[PDB]
């Protein structure tokens, strides 16, 4: 979690810089309550002096502050500012890291590259710009229409000639039936030819009309 | 494409809720159906109109 | 009665998106691909 | 839209033979329902 690692970053950097003051002539393995003790009262001394120092010097009309302001600063804590040389030129003085950065890759995204759109006049160009079409953008679509006469005139042609085809093989099947040529019910079966008793009416007569 | 590449499918089979039609019990029957009427749909090819 | 001529579910400019990125998986170009398979890894509207 | 006369002939006669006059038009018309080429419309 990057959130309380803003500031789990800094106080567990004093947390090392307690740790590394407890050690220089003296203990070793401190309890934990007496840690979190005393790197409360240093994060809230570097806040004091920050408090201070600014306030000092922002009374004499400045922004940023001297030497002059931290040396009444620290007066004004009772430090005793003198002994401040002798204690920086320890032999047992150590230094603690600095917190390691969460983005380390820094630029690790190749991105995806998707323009379409423009801007109307009530956005100016410095404003991002426009997706792309999936984002917003919907047409119907039908499907493929076939008016061409050519294949219209086959399709109905031969969906004719089938139909008439499987009718006739099917009467001449459930049927009496001749042959042209002998064993020849399977190819070209021919409906027999049946007897009426008034052949006008069947001959002569429309059928659609 | 200004036609679909893709297959378009039957939007009555891929929507509609023929499970309206399923007749569970004849007697305690949910839903009264109703006679249909016959809607020659025009998207299938293989059909003169 | 004749029903209504249907529209498939996919936009024209999702259709020509699904072509671009089919034709550049198939691993023409190097780049291609991996746009595209980048693309498929993080667009929000790759569903339907 | 409406059926010509060949495939309203041949819709009747194919429905009226699995109604069950006798088994053998069945058997044959059933054979014609599974095995022709046209039969859509």
């Amino acid at each position: 979690n990057p959130a309380d690692n803003y500031h789990l970053a800094r106080r567990r950097t004093l947390q090392v810089v307690v740790s590394s003051l407890l050690t220089e002539a003296g203990f070793e393995s401190a309890e934990k309550a007496s840690v979190e003790t005393l790197t409360e009262m240093l994060q809230s001394y570097i806040s004091e002096i920050g408090r201070s120092a600014k306030s000092y010097c922002e009374h004499t009309a400045r922004t940023q502050p001297t030497l002059s302001d931290i040396v009444v600063t620290l007066v004004e804590m009772g430090f005793n500012v003198d002994t401040l040389p002798a204690y920086a030129k320890r032999s047992q003085r150590m230094v603690i890291t600095a917190p390691p950065v969460t983005n380390q890759p820094v630029t690790p995204k190749a991105l995806t590259a998707g323009q379409n759109r423009p801007h109307p006049p009530h956005i100016p160009s410095h404003f991002p710009e426009f997706p792309d079409p999936h984002t917003y953008i919907k047409t119907p679509t039908y499907r493929e229409p076939v008016s061409d006469y050519q294949v219209l005139r086959e399709k109905a042609a031969s969906q004719r000639r089938d139909v008439e085809r499987a009718l006739t093989r099917f009467m001449a099947k459930t049927g009496e039936t001749q042959s042209l040529f002998k064993d020849d019910v399977s190819t070209f079966p021919l409906i027999a030819a049946r007897p009426f008793t008034i052949p006008y009416l069947t001959a002569l007569l429309p059928s659609e009309l | 494409p200004w036609y679909s590449i893709f297959p378009i499918d039957n939007e009555d089979l891929v929507y509609g809720r023929w499970e309206d039609n399923i007749i569970w019990d004849a007697q305690a029957m949910p839903r009264l159906l109703e006679p249909p009427v016959l809607t020659l749909d025009p998207n299938d090819e293989n059909l003169i109109l | 009665r004749l029903k209504p001529r249907s529209i498939h579910e996919l936009s024209v400019e999702q259709q020509l998106y699904y072509k671009e990125i089919t034709e550049a998986c198939v691993g023409s170009c190097e780049a291609k691909r991996a746009e595209a398979l980048q693309s498929i890894a993080t667009d929000p509207g790759l569903y339907q």
